[PDB]
């Protein structure tokens, strides 16, 4: 277990998959939906 | 097909030039959450 | 104490300047494996 | 033959961007010298 310095570099994912991404780090985890593709980027940031 | 292969490569350099450069003026990239849309479509959904 | 601060920072943008241009090129570093002194070590060790 | 002949001088370019900036860091290039290789050729002589 380890906790991230800085901001990592963002990854596609599915909307269920995504929007449970939040569901833990909140704060410092950050979603989107892609207008395109209806799918998620999930970006975590420092602190996770 | 295409000789441009190379010209895919060029592009990416100066991306790669942008987005260190754009860090450093802080300009925030990916700053779209939940504000206005789904307020908007709870008032359209009233 | 030191002023020198952002000439810190100054310091670290060329670097990945540096590392992005070298990377273009093929130079490659973190090549350095077991390859020679471990073999004169067993050669001096005998 | 090769078309290519332009991509060779646009991989000069960032050599000297790299060589530059490699300098400015203190990156020390060409240090090779007689320590290790000999005094192993000298041992593994004996």
């Amino acid at each position: 277990s380890v906790f991230l310095d800085k901001d990592f570099t963002f990854v596609v994912s599915s909307e269920a998959d995504a929007r449970a991404f939040v569901q833990f780090d909140p704060e410092h985890t950050v979603a989107r939906p892609l207008p395109d593709s209806s799918d998620w980027e999930v970006t975590r940031k420092a602190g996770t | 097909s295409a000789a441009l292969g190379e010209f895919a490569e060029k592009v990416t350099g100066p991306d790669g030039v942008l987005a260190s450069a754009a860090r450093l003026v802080l300009n925030q990239l990916g700053l779209s959450d939940v504000v206005t849309t789904p307020e908007a479509a709870t008032d359209a959904e009233l």
